[PDB]
């Protein structure tokens, strides 16, 4: 259970970007996503999770900047920032739950990140 | 306060209840309709609470964290019997749910019974208080009870096929745990279908 | 009524210009907003 | 933010203890913190989940508790091999917060 | 005042709480059959278009206020824009039954042509949220089924209309401002 | 001064089944007058209450042959008016026309078998809560069911009561629901004495409480 993520070079300030993060022996039908970002001499930064049942939650700062997209037919999740600015220069990561995720649209950071006991992190 | 209520023959008191709350109506509307002619046959053996589980209420879970139950859920008793041999039946809702904690946490939760409920916005959560509804808090009431009668398209529609009221549970506020007060509060639901009827004798296997 | 403001009858039959209704021999959210606690709870001075 | 020492130096050998400081709106609301041990150049690993209870697959050493607003990673008998930065990821309110970080230099 | 606000108890204060008076309240114009009985574009419009509600556009009046309310009941009276034979069937007919004129078809007049359709739906009333499948909407639901050789504009009126059960009605977002501020007339 | 009319724009066009009667063309003409003419029927629903038509079956033959195995299910056909065995009844043909029906639908079967031979029936409706409706008559009374020995009175009719969760069930069954609208009827025979080769007459007609609503003309 390995996740892999491809990503763009260089994006020119004011656009878009689509990192697409595809997962391997995964369900992702039972499983939820997140997409955590390190802008670097900073904290990581939650970005925004999709759950099992595809539902997503966001960012509330990059909210409206941000799409999360999934399929788990292609059993890959993507993620694309738009309105891209020099400040959001980091490294991508994406994580594992180790449960669904609420399917609820709850709107908070990630929502279950390190939320109780059934769900925590799982290999980025 | 307290509040005894019953159903069949089980009782649930609550010395901490609130108050009841009907539903959308007091008293369920006409049985005996065009359809079924007549074939309708009240049952009251399946009139009798049965305990379900739900979100243990956490501290975790922020403002919108809707938790739902879908009525009639799986039911080992005399109702889950019965709907699996009737094809049509239709019964008032009445669900009780309980949330118990030390007092000395103050967290607000809404539990309302939602009619045809969908996956709701963000932005509905916070108009979520339109249906019937209650507010169960450690502060002053740790039992929330609400009446809500039987209503759909159809006078009777298959509880398989689908389901009209589904109980929801909203964390209005983040469970503030404190020293004294409980780490975490469970929520526990005491459904009781009342006016339960059915239509159609089905064969079985 | 509803949004109609003509005074006269209307020209058609009630049986075809609606769908007449049935009954099985109200207003609830008015009689729950009418039945509204008003006024203070304790003692006011 | 979960703010936590720029750098952590333990003898090997030592055990040693990691502090994440949060505000009682994200770490002291509950005891629900994660830990995540991030090698440079790999992916991070969680440590610990929950904050206290150590995630499947991971050594039995790291040792995680929390207390009021403040929760400590402690690691026992820590190995040159493992060590790398530690971040102390934990639920804000309307997001999630991860801990600034600490480097970890085994003398 | 101070209610036991907990209890879910609609507690309504009047501003003669604090020494004031309360005036007089006309609320035609926010009755449920007033605001439904104005017309409301169904969009996109096909031959053989189903002619039912929730079709129409979420924000508008009669769309937005119409899902504010779980089960509705309606007669319709709709005004189509076609260019040939327009016929409506009522809600159980087959498809096949479009085309054969014995059931209500109306000829191109010049302008658009008006028709008040009843409610023809078999169910007691109507809904606008489904839970579980016959999770999509059924098919009995649709009041009635509409077809011409092109059908370019469609709007649909709900006379004598009553609702249900209500729903979140959902005003518009707005983010880093204190009000909308949109461009008034 | 002339009365301003202000005729409305877009209504007014001939409808095909628009209710106002068109202008009169021609005088006033007197036809052949006939009184109490023998056979007028005021409504279609009543001459299919009155008389009862039979139902098509394997070989197209009204009659249900006595099972040559050891089966005790004779036939068991869809509830829905648009059906194979009821496609050839006069019941389902005024019925089609109409969108949707309400009512129970009565089910007449006359026995036409040498009185030396003794059979008993039972005619049970299954409501459409299961995948399959049961081959066995016991699996099958625990639904609404009629048994019926064959003696002097050689007709029993059956009144399928009408329980659905619409008030009203559409005539045809959609094309993408495989499972029919209503629940399946069956009609069995527990027990045979000398019944071999022996034909039970089964026929379909409109039920008191029967009625049909919201009329269109569909290809037949």
């Amino acid at each position: 259970v390995q996740l892999r993520e491809s990503g763009p070079s260089l994006v020119k300030p004011s656009q878009t970007l689509s990192l697409t993060c595809t997962v391997s022996g995964f369900s992702l039908s039972t499983y939820a996503v997140y997409w955590v970002r390190q802008a670097p001499g900073k904290a990581l930064e939650c970005l925004g999770s999709v759950s099992s049942g595809d539902y997503l939650t966001y960012n509330p700062a990059l909210k409206s900047r941000l799409t999360i997209t999934k399929d788990n037919s292609k059993s890959e999740v993507s993620l694309s920032v738009s309105t891209v600015t020099p400040e959001d220069t980091a490294t991508y990561y994406c994580a594992k739950s180790h449960s669904s995720g609420y399917n609820g649209w709850i709107d908070f950071g990630c929502y279950e990140f390190t939320g109780y006991g059934p769900r925590y992190v799982d290999a980025w | 306060r307290i509040l005894t209520t019953r159903n069949g023959h089980t009782t649930s008191t609550t010395q901490s209840s609130v108050g009841v709350t009907y539903g959308y109506s007091t008293g369920e509307d006409h049985v005996s309709g065009p359809n079924t002619s007549g074939l309708e046959t009240r049952v009251v053996q399946a009139e009798r609470f049965f305990k379900k589980h739900l979100f243990d209420w956490t501290t975790d879970k922020p403002f919108g964290h809707i938790e739902k139950l879908e009525l009639p859920t799986d039911h080992k008793g005399v109702y889950g019997q019965l709907v699996d041999s009737f094809a049509y039946m239709r019964n008032g809702w009445d669900v009780e749910v309980s949330a118990v904690g030390n007092q000395f946490n103050g967290g607000c939760l809404l539990v309302a019974m939602v009619p045809e409920f969908k996956e709701f916005t963000t932005r509905e959560k916070y108009q979520l208080t339109l249906f019937p509804h209650q507010f169960i808090s450690p502060r002053t009431n740790m039992t929330a009870h609400i009446t809500v009668p039987y209503l759909g398209v159809n006078r009777y529609d298959q509880y398989n096929k689908h389901k009209p009221w589904t109980l929801v549970v909203m964390v209005v506020s983040p469970l503030t745990t404190s020293s004294i007060g409980a780490s975490q509060i469970k929520v526990y639901t005491n459904i009781a279908p009342t006016h339960v009827h059915v239509a159609g004798e089905l064969p079985s296997k | 009524s509803g949004n109609t403001g003509s005074i006269i009858n209307n020209y058609y039959m009630q049986q075809y210009q609606n769908s007449m209704d049935t009954q099985l021999g109200n207003d609830w959210f008015s009689k729950l907003a009418s039945s509204a606690f008003t006024g203070l709870f304790g003692a006011l001075l | 933010v979960l703010t936590q020492p720029s750098s952590v130096s333990g003898s090997l050998g030592q055990r040693v203890s990691i502090t994440c400081s949060g505000s009682s709106s994200n770490v002291g609301l509950g005891n629900y913190v994660s830990w995540f041990q991030q090698i440079p150049g790999s992916a991070p690993r969680t440590l610990i989940y929950g904050a206290t209870n150590q995630a499947s697959g991971v050594p039995d050493r790291f040792s995680g508790s929390r207390s009021g607003n403040t929760a400590t990673l402690t690691i026992s008998s820590l190995q040159a091999e493992d060590e790398a930065n530690y971040f102390c990821a934990s639920p804000d309110s309307s997001q999630t917060i991860f801990g600034s970080g600490t480097t970890l230099t085994v003398l | 005042t101070t209610a036991t606000g907990e209890s879910a108890d609609p507690v309504t204060t009047t501003v003669e709480n604090y020494g004031g008076e309360t005036q007089v309240q006309r609320r035609h114009h926010t009755d449920v059959s007033f605001i439904m009985d104005r017309f409301v574009q169904i969009k996109p419009v096909s031959p053989t278009h189903v002619i039912d509600l929730m079709q129409t556009h979420q924000h508008g009046l009669v769309g937005a206020m119409l899902r504010a309310a779980t089960y509705y009941f309606s007669d319709l009276e709709i005004v189509v824009n076609h260019t040939g034979r327009l016929t409506w069937v009522p809600n159980g007919a087959p498809e096949a039954a479009l085309d054969n004129t014995s059931n209500p078809t109306a000829y191109h007049k010049a302008p658009f042509t008006r028709l008040a359709l009843p409610y023809t739906a078999p169910h007691r009333v109507l809904a606008t949220v489904y839970n579980g499948n016959s999770a999509q909407l059924p098919a009995s639901f649709n009041y009635g089924a509409i077809r011409a050789t092109e059908i370019q504009e469609l709007l649909v009126r709900m006379k004598r209309a009553e609702l249900y059960c209500p729903r979140p009605l959902l005003a518009v977002k707005v983010t880093s401002q204190d009000r909308h501020k949109q461009k008034i007339i | 001064g002339i009365v301003p009319v202000a005729c409305s724009d877009g209504y007014g066009g001939l409808v095909t089944t628009d209710p106002k009667t068109a202008d009169p063309a021609y005088g006033m003409v007197y036809n052949p007058p006939r009184t109490n003419y023998p056979g007028r029927f005021t409504n279609l629903l009543d001459v299919a209450e009155a008389c009862p038509t039979f139902l098509c079956f394997d070989d197209g033959k009204p009659y249900v042959v006595t099972r040559a195995d050891e089966q005790r299910l004779l036939a068991k056909f869809d509830l829905s008016l648009a059906a194979k065995h009821m496609s050839n009844t006069y019941l389902s043909g005024i019925a089609q026309y109409y969108a949707q029906y309400s009512g129970t639908i009565n089910l007449h079967f006359m026995f036409t078998g040498s009185t030396d031979s003794k059979a008993r029936y039972m005619v049970a409706y299954v409501p459409p809560g299961v995948t399959t409706p049961p081959d066995t008559p016991e699996r099958a009374a625990h639904c609404i069911h009629a048994e019926w020995d064959t003696g002097l009175n050689s007709k029993f009719t059956f009144s399928i009561p009408y329980v659905s969760a619409a008030d009203y069930a559409y005539t045809a069954s959609d094309v993408a629901d495989t499972t029919n609208v209503q629940g399946w009827v069956c009609i069995y025979q527990i027990t045979h004495g000398k019944a071999e080769q022996d034909t039970l007459v089964v026929s379909v007609s409109a039920g008191k409480d029967f009625e049909l609503r919201l009329p269109i003309d569909p290809r037949a």
